[PDB]
């Protein structure tokens, strides 16, 4: 996703 | 049997509300951390992208960070938050 990434 | 209000783990019963600030379902919590309901969970809870709150059971959580200022959660660029998958307590949808 371009909105968020897994930390 | 009782509603979790922080330190969410899988198996927890949680209260989920349609948040006005974010226009999104979030878990009710006393924690300073944001817990969003994962979009894939909406049909399991009989919600739609408009019920005001529902009880759910935590199946999964994922810690995330916003990479765009304009995102589905309406959080600022760089905000961290959990995304929580949930199901109904006792109905198979
Ligand atoms: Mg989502």
């Amino acid at each position: 996703s371009s909105e968020f990434e897994v930390v | 049997e009782k509603i979790a209000i922080r330190d969410f783990q899988v198996g927890d019963l949680v209260l989920i509300i349609l948040d006005e600030r974010h226009d999104n379902y979030v878990l009710f919590t006393v924690s300073p951390t944001l817990y969003f309901l994962h979009s894939e969970s909406l049909p399991a809870l009989d919600l739609k992208p408009r019920r005001p709150w529902v009880l759910g059971k935590v199946m999964e959580k994922e810690y995330c960070q916003a990479k765009k200022a304009q995102n589905r959660f309406k959080v600022p660029l760089g905000t961290k938050f959990y995304r929580v998958k949930a199901v109904s307590w006792n109905k198979k949808v």
